[PDB]
């Protein structure tokens, strides 16, 4: 029982860490298309 | 005169190099700070170089 | 230590919302603070 | 002399500029040293640029 | 006016070697741009040094 309640928990956090590099991932790809950063970086956001 | 003008043409140019890199930088930094994909300090900054 | 992640996290809530920040740092901050709530659900899970 | 003041009025132009993208780090930074969000040092810098 | 020609000949020296590094920053970033290498931002800033 406590391992399912702090691992439901646990998930929950590790879900919107996996949310927040999705929208790094947003932000990193619009800043390259958009020329400003170049390949290297939204590849190093992807990798994250 | 003319190696005057040429001087003055020069400085010209230089500025407008200047110029044109500055309205590059403002229109590919403008659909980012919409976003929040650049600070709107560092838009404002881009804007004050233009 | 969550408490000083949750902390940063308004800290740089508000630069972004003044706009001296870009959402990126608002997003690492973000993904910071999850990573800090998933170790302590871990922790929670090892005391109990 | 038309010239002259052209340019002259350029120049104003850029301190313009500049001022305005002083007063507007200095908008920014005045409600976040209140809550320490940027440093007392940064702050003033800020407030000796503007 | 010979020591006036020599510093002019100076500065057009220092010149000459300034257009040379744009000059070969600009080749060095024109193929990486295309396979995205570097940032479009910094090819338009090597191409406005140039």
């Amino acid at each position: 029982l406590a391992a399912t309640d702090t691992l439901r928990r646990e998930e929950a956090a590790r879900q919107a860490l996996a949310g927040s590099s999705e929208a790094a991932m947003a932000l990193a790809k619009a800043r390259y298309e958009g020329g400003v950063d170049d390949y290297l970086r939204y590849l190093d956001a992807q990798r994250s | 005169f003319k190696a005057a003008l040429s001087r003055a043409q020069g400085e010209l140019a230089r500025a407008e190099a200047q110029l044109f890199q500055a309205q590059a930088m403002v229109r590919r930094y403008e659909p980012l700070v919409k976003i929040d994909a650049v600070s709107q300090q560092d838009f404002d900054n881009a804007m004050a170089a233009l | 230590t969550l408490d000083s992640r949750m902390a940063s996290l308004e800290l740089v809530s508000q630069r972004r919302a003044a706009g001296a920040a870009t959402a990126l740092d608002y997003q690492e901050a973000v993904g910071l603070a999850e990573q800090a709530r998933a170790e302590r659900e871990s922790t929670e899970r090892q005391l109990r």
